[PDB]
């Protein structure tokens, strides 16, 4: 089981009790995705929703 | 900012 790592790109409160909190530079470790805009993911150590459009694209 | 997409599905 190798890892699924992203990293955050813009910093995020949760809006609901299942989300996490992103913080810029945050690497998260990716579950899968959930809706169109939204996955799941665990960062320290919490499991919980991220709005997927708050991530950074790999651009060299 | 980015704008957060609406939710309706949870775990």
């Amino acid at each position: 089981r190798r890892r699924r790592r992203c990293q955050v790109a813009f910093s995020y409160l949760p809006q609901n009790d299942d989300e996490l909190e992103l913080k810029v530079g945050d690497i998260i470790e990716v579950v899968g995705e959930v809706e169109e805009g939204w996955w799941e993911g665990v960062l320290n150590g919490k499991t919980g929703m991220f709005p997927s459009n708050f991530i950074k694209e790999l651009s060299g | 900012r980015p704008v957060p997409m609406k939710r309706h599905i949870f775990r």
